[PDB]
């Protein structure tokens, strides 16, 4: 076993639009959104 | 709209609103508020009559009256004709219709016209807001026929979107699709249309049909188009 080493070294490879395109792979398991009946409150 | 007017010293100061809840009830409109200066420009202060140079000079009152009542003993009947203003009053108005009454003329029109066939101005809900610029809070579908409530009647417009902020009113808008401050259903602007929505085709009839307090405004100022009859 180890208790020693850092292991959390993913985060020297996270360019500008890293979270963007994190988001984009997951908008396909997301679920359909809610409405309110609008389409802005100015509607 | 009721006004505050604040004057010091014999001149016009300023315009202020004044609280009517069925009217403005706390608002005016610009012109309402800054066109008092008007007042302090080409005013006519003396009576004018036309010399032998075919000029305006001044007179006094007498003469000018002299003048006017012998031209009204000329003629009478049809001969004699009035025209008032947009800014007339009621006495005046009354005064005049005597005053022509007296040499036998009828012929006292003024400058908006107004449908005169069918009922035409005899019953007076021909050509009022019966619904009154209060009750429009109370209303669910409005539709405003070739009118242009922003500028025409801006206080009747600011309670129009005052309803429709807070009681979710439905606005439709036959005319010319001008900005109103609000969001609303633009049915065209051809007048034909009026008489779809009086076939039931278009389906605005059915949004009217199930209104519960339906209300249809029809602005005077399509009534001068020459069909306005139709």
């Amino acid at each position: 076993f180890d208790n020693s080493t850092y292991r959390n070294l993913q985060h020297h490879e996270y360019s500008t639009y890293t979270f963007l395109d994190l988001n984009v792979e997951l908008s396909k398991f997301r679920m359909p959104q809610p409405s309110s009946g609008r389409q802005s409150p100015r509607h | 709209s009721n006004i505050v007017v604040s004057t010091r010293t014999g001149e016009v100061m300023r315009i202020l609103p004044r609280m009517h809840e069925d009217i403005n009830e706390e608002w005016i409109s610009d012109k309402t508020r800054f066109a008092y200066d008007g007042l302090k420009r080409q005013r006519l202060t003396q009576p004018m009559i036309r010399n032998e140079k075919g000029l305006l000079t001044y007179t006094t009152w007498e003469d000018a009256l002299s003048r006017v009542a012998g031209m009204l003993q000329s003629f009478q009947g049809n001969d004699v004709a009035a025209i008032a203003g947009g800014l007339v009053d009621a006495e005046a108005l009354v005064a005049l219709k005597d005053l022509l009454n007296r040499v036998d003329s009828d012929s006292l029109c003024t400058e908006e016209v107004f449908p005169t066939a069918g009922a035409g101005t005899d019953l007076r809900s021909n050509y009022l807001l019966n619904t009154t610029i209060a009750g429009v809070e109370e209303a669910d579908v409005i539709l405003l026929v070739g009118t242009n409530p922003r500028f025409e009647a801006p206080l009747f417009n600011a309670r129009i979107r005052k309803s429709w902020l807070h009681n979710d009113l439905k606005v439709a808008l036959i005319g010319s699709p001008v900005d109103l401050t609000y969001r609303y259903d633009h049915l065209g602007d051809s007048p034909k249309i009026l008489q779809d929505i009086a076939s039931g085709n278009h389906p605005f009839s059915q949004i009217l049909k199930e209104a519960k307090k339906p209300m249809v405004v029809l602005g005077s100022s399509a009534l001068q188009r020459s069909d306005g009859t139709a």
